[PDB]
RNA sequence: GAAAGAAUUAAAUUAAUAUAAUGGUAUAACUGUGCGAUAAUUGUAACACAAACGAGUGAAACAAGUACGUAAGUAUGGCA
RNA sequence: AUUGAAAAAAAUAAUAUAUAUUAUAUAUAUUAAUUAUAAAUUGAAAUAUGUUUAAUUGAAUAUAUUUUAGUAAUAGAUAAAAAUAUGUACAGUAAAAUUGUAAGGAAAACAAUAAUAACUUUCUC
């Protein structure tokens, strides 16, 4: 909510492949126009951002897929392993 | 008037600064400025309660370590000893790393050296 | 001569003028002192006219 | 002014009166910047750090374990020498400066629960000393030290004047940035992982490096800088790049329990320790 | 569920409000604020999302604390200790902030801010040394109000004047203001806030207005003079507002003279000192102090020594200051006061 | 002679009304040299990155544990150990 | 037992003071910051210091107006 | 006030309106703004009106009307880099030397370098 309007302009340069899927991407912000009511306030606009409220800025080549915390020793339960749990300091027992 | 580099530089100096790219001022209902407050006061007080119980339990483990070196001072002097030397320049093994977020594909490493 | 003399004259128009002194090229130095014929406090302006260093007026509207 | 003697009177009462309560003129600044009521207001508290935790959980308790001298007294530091009074002389005589040292040190206390050593500060000089010809580059870098931290920078000006350097008095060169809490922790994670590694031959911080109290230093070149992802990831925007002075600042006494401390974060340290 | 339940606790902890209680206590963020009157406004207006979960969460957290706090509080047997432990129960309820911070202290209406109730008065108490006592403060020490009557204040009860019956305006009189002679012409009324945990029905107070400013030519310097003299006045911390309703003839020490200033004898300080009565053991009921009233006079007053004789503690104090206007002549004519003297300009 | 950026006139920064600085900044996940993802808060606009040289993969930090690609496409066929045995005669230095 | 605050003690006037040298200055007279840009204003100035006269210096107070300050108050150019 | 969502009110302060008093008070209503300001044949966005695709909404594209982009530093009552040298209000403390640290070296920058007894608040055994 409190966070500054991304800064597009540095990241991405104007007329070129890359700004254009990003622009893609996006969705832009309703301006104000004369003669309508806006029942949410008037629009207050700069840099394309609605400041009245939060901004959401949506984005080998490969997915970067996270492995499972929870592992298939702590599935099975078993006390010998130390897989078992990934989060927790085990002792020795 | 300005040259490309200079365009540049100043963009950069646009990415820095604050300049229309800051939003409105979050503002309040009175009742949701209360619940708020409620919020923050309470998670203040649960880190309170936590760095006392990690403060208790370190002063625990200090009374255990005294309690240890002086029986050991009592019966065995050169265990005693052994016990307490410089450990100046200890380190840390580079194995013990800081937990990741989510862990690797091979979790443990079963062989070594 | 590095520091000239000037007349200030009242803006209230009593007659009243009090003189200052200033740099060559100084800006125009109005003030606000006491008039005692009109008893108050009163611009007063520098009656003659004289050259002054142009300094660049500072913009505030970003230009360009 | 009939005068300049200073001499604040006497009062009779013992309440403290702040005296900014009583004006009514900067009305949000009345309110703390913890305060949500304030435009200083910034969310602290944002996700778990993980260093931090990591800290907390292993290494607090083990570098306890590791300070514990049995029944180890406070060693005194060099202090202000008084005077014998074998002569008249020494009765309003300002105290002998410390032994060695002009400055006084301070004492070093036993580790016990309380004072066991943790990270404090980190701060990233970068004094850029081309930009005694081009102020544009002081600005470059300071952008690159946003970028690297996701903190605001401050900038550096030339406080001395030198000919045989080409350096003038106030003028804007480089910038710093002092991190604390979690960005800083961040900052230190980054390191350790992505870019000290990326260097070629590191064999790591010098154990000779550092404060004689709880401080320890190092700094990367302009080849190491293009390793911190947020420069990598825009090569073409980054042609140039400055090198940049670290002071990690810790809560230890000495400096080797900082370097122990900061080897628990995954730091090399490779020459003889002092 | 400690917060909820009222069959121990008074009813002036949960917020009288229903819609406010509602919009405090929901499942989801649905409704929209009472405290925004306006319909578009209300449309316009967006809370920061998630904030609910999280408030029931604080909510229960906090409420599990007061009621571990109330199972220490009934054990407790001596009675600041129990109000101290009351306190740490309730401060942090959502509902008795709420009361406090937006609603009138001054005028507190006893359903919403009951000073009877120990929070509430604890609250009022850190509310008062946030503002209002540090600038009383400030008032005694630069005026000289403090070691030119007497010698230091504690600053316990918050005493604030009226001057309700000269005029007709409604205004509580901030310390340290100049009134016109028309304003203070007849007398003042006094609230005593006291915040302090103390026997409401043993306890008495004595109210002593004293004027260290008016000129003595014999001694070359100034005299006291007691301009309004009251004691043995019974405060409760709710009813507490000292009017000619509560307080008889026979509590008047001293009746009310006005501020009648010479013309050129300069600014006078009128400073209002609040004392509480020394409680007597081993006495059922207010125990009384019968004053000599040949003994004190009114043209001169040493407010110390008074004090000294009957063992007063001062817990409060307000100052105004008077000077010449036109009207003083009018105010002693009326008042059947003589002409008033008229001094030299020049301070010779 | 002294490259600049010649300042305007500052604007006034009231006392109270002075802003942190909060950035905007994306939530980024970084997948080491091996398989362990750390998420970072970052500035440039990349949900995922996945990282070659790491501490996880360089020998200091775990003891215990194109010109060379064109040169091996281009002598493919001779396959270049064996070949270091053959030729390192250490009599000549 | 811990955290935070209020701070106190010691040291310092060796820096800094538009400028010489001396005295003073952290209770800052030094430094930062808001407002301001007014008191680098108008008539009477006793009384002192100094003092051959001519001059010089500090200045209470009275009156008119102004600026800052919640107030107390401070400002009749500059630490001298 | 109309619109969204699913009888009222009880602070301070600000704003609007009214009146009380040789008292800058009170009453009722409401909680705005908060880092902006002219000038852009070229970038980006929205809305409106058309046309084509799978009465419909998405998607694509044309015109019109707007909105944004002039990208520029202080974000802190800033505190010994440089800059407004006289007023007032609020606040703070310098320097040297020492130990270090990328180019940096005697000499550029940044960090660190006296003591907590008692007191208040908070959490806790
Ligand atoms: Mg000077
Ligand atoms: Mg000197
Ligand atoms: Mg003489
Ligand atoms: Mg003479
Ligand atoms: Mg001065």
């Amino acid at each position: 909510r409190l966070m500054w309007t991304f800064p597009a302009y540095f990241y991405f340069k104007k007329g070129t492949v890359a700004e254009h899927k990003f622009l893609s991407l996006q969705k832009g912000p309703i301006s104000k126009k004369n003669g309508i009511w806006f029942p949410r306030g008037i629009p207050d606009i700069k840099h394309g951002r609605e400041r009245s409220t939060k901004q959401e800025v949506k984005l080998v080549n490969r997915p970067v897929i996270p492995n499972d915390r929870i592992t298939e020793a702590d599935r099975s339960n078993d006390m010998k392993s130390l897989e078992r749990q990934l989060s927790r300091t085990l002792y020795l027992l | 008037s300005l040259s490309p580099l200079a365009q540049r530089v100043v963009t950069q100096l646009s990415v820095m600064s604050a300049s229309r790219k800051q939003p409105k001022l979050l503002k309040l209902a009175r009742e949701d400025l209360i619940k708020h407050q409620t919020i923050e006061k309470c998670w203040s007080i649960y880190q309170q309660q936590q760095r006392e119980r990690r403060n208790l339990q370190l002063e625990l483990q200090y009374k255990s370590i005294e309690r240890s070196m002086n029986l050991l001072q009592e019966l065995s002097p050169r265990l005693f000893e052994a016990a307490n030397a410089s450990e100046k320049g200890k380190r840390f093994p580079m194995e013990m790393k800081v937990p990741t977020d989510f862990p690797p594909n091979t979790l443990w490493h079963y062989n070594f050296r | 001569s590095k520091n000239s003399v000037i007349k200030l004259l009242s803006t209230a128009a009593s007659g009243y003028s009090r003189y200052i002194s200033i740099k060559k090229g100084a800006p125009l130095v109005t003030q606000v002192r006491y008039d005692p014929v009109v008893k108050r406090h009163v611009l007063f302006k520098e009656a003659k006219k004289r050259k002054v260093a142009e300094r660049k007026p500072l913009d505030f509207l970003r230009t360009a | 002014p009939k005068s300049a003697c200073s001499l604040v009177k006497p009062v009779h009462h013992l309440v403290k009166i702040d005296k900014s309560k009583l004006s009514p003129r900067f009305p949000e600044l009345k309110y703390d910047k913890s305060d949500i009521r304030s435009p200083g207001f910034k969310p602290k508290d944002t996700h778990a750090d993980r260093l931090n935790d990591h800290y907390l959980n292993t290494l607090q308790s083990d570098l306890l374990l590791i300070n514990y001298s049995h029944n180890a007294a406070v060693v005194k530091g060099l202090k202000q020498r008084a005077w014998s009074g074998d002569s008249p002389y020494h009765l309003n005589r300002p105290p002998k400066n410390p032994r060695g040292s002009k400055a006084q040190l301070p004492d070093i206390h036993p580790i016990k629960w309380s004072n066991i050593p943790g990270l404090e500060s980190v701060v990233i000089n970068c004094f850029v000393r081309e930009a005694r010809e081009n102020q544009l580059l002081a600005i470059t870098a300071a952008l690159q030290l946003q970028q690297i931290t996701g903190c605001k920078p401050h900038p550096i000006f030339s406080k001395n004047d030198v000919p045989t350097w080409k350096l003038r008095k106030g003028h804007q060169m480089g910038a710093k940035v002092e991190l604390k809490g979690k960005e800083m922790s961040q900052f230190l994670s980054t390191l350790t992982e992505i870019v000290l590694p990326r260097i070629r031959e590191y064999k790591g911080i010098s154990n000779q490096s550092g404060n004689r109290f709880g401080g320890i230093s190092f700094g990367l070149t302009a080849e190491d800088i293009k390793f911190f992802p947020e420069i990598d990831a825009n090569q073409d925007s980054w042609p140039k790049t400055f090198g940049m002075h670290i002071n990690i600042n810790t809560s230890a006494q000495l400096d080797y329990q900082a370097r122990t401390l900061l080897s628990g974060f995954q730091f090399p340290f490779f020459g003889e320790e002092k | 569920h400690i917060w909820s339940d009222f069959t121990t606790r008074p009813s002036s902890l949960s917020i009288q409000s229903s819609k406010v209680k509602n919009y405090l206590f929901q499942k989801k963020a649905s409704l929209d604020p009472p405290s925004i009157s306006r319909r578009s406004n209300r449309i316009k207006y967006s809370p920061p999302e998630h904030i609910d979960e999280i408030f029931r969460m604080s909510y229960d957290f906090l409420e599990q604390r007061s009621s571990k706090f109330y199972e220490l509080a009934n054990k407790t047997k001596n009675p600041l200790k129990k109000d101290a432990l009351l306190i740490k129960a309730e401060i942090n309820n959502p509902e008795v902030q709420y009361n406090f911070q937006f609603n009138n202290k001054l005028n507190n209406v006893k359903d919403i801010i009951d000073y009877d109730v120990p929070v509430y008065r604890h609250l009022g108490k850190q509310h008062w040394e946030s503002y209002g006592q540090m600038l009383l403060m400030q008032r005694l020490e630069t005026l000289a109000a403090i070691p030119d009557t007497l010698p230091t204040l504690v600053p316990r009860a918050e005493v604030n004047i009226k001057f309700p019956f000269s005029t007709g305006v409604n205004k509580w009189i901030e310390p340290g203001e100049f009134l016109s002679s028309n304003v203070t012409s007849m007398r003042p009324i006094f609230k005593i806030q006291e915040y302090e945990l103390v026997n409401v029905e043993k306890q008495l107070y004595t109210v002593l207005i004293v004027n260290p400013d008016v000129p003595d030519l014999s001694n070359d310097s100034f005299k006291t003079a007691l301009c309004y003299g009251l004691v043995n006045i019974n405060l409760t911390y709710n009813d507490n507002l000292i009017d000619p309703r509560k307080f008889h003839s026979s509590n008047i020490i001293a009746d009310y003279l006005p501020p009648v200033p010479e013309k050129n004898a300069g600014k006078q300080r009128f400073v209002v000192w609040v004392f509480r009565q020394p409680l007597i053991e081993d006495k059922q009921g207010p125990n009384m102090l019968e004053i000599d009233r040949k003994e004190l006079s009114r043209d001169d007053f040493d407010i110390r020594q008074f004090t000294k004789k009957y063992n007063l503690t001062a817990i409060g104090a307000h100052i105004w200051r008077s000077e010449w206007d036109a009207k003083v002549a009018a105010v002693r004519e009326k008042y059947g006061l003589p002409p008033g003297r008229v001094f030299s300009r020049v301070r010779r | 002679t002294r490259i600049t950026l010649p300042r305007r006139p500052a604007k006034k920064i009231q006392l109270g009304k002075s802003r942190p600085a909060i950035y905007h900044q994306f939530n980024v996940k970084m997948e080491l040299s091996d398989g362990s993802v750390v998420i970072r808060r970052s500035q440039y606009p990349k949900g995922e990155i996945r990282l070659i040289q790491d501490q996880r993969n360089n020998p200091l930090w775990n003891p215990s544990r194109g010109s060379l690609d064109r040169f091996n496409k281009r002598y493919s066929s001779l396959f270049s150990t064996v070949e270091l045995s053959e030729e390192n005669k250490k009599k000549t230095q």
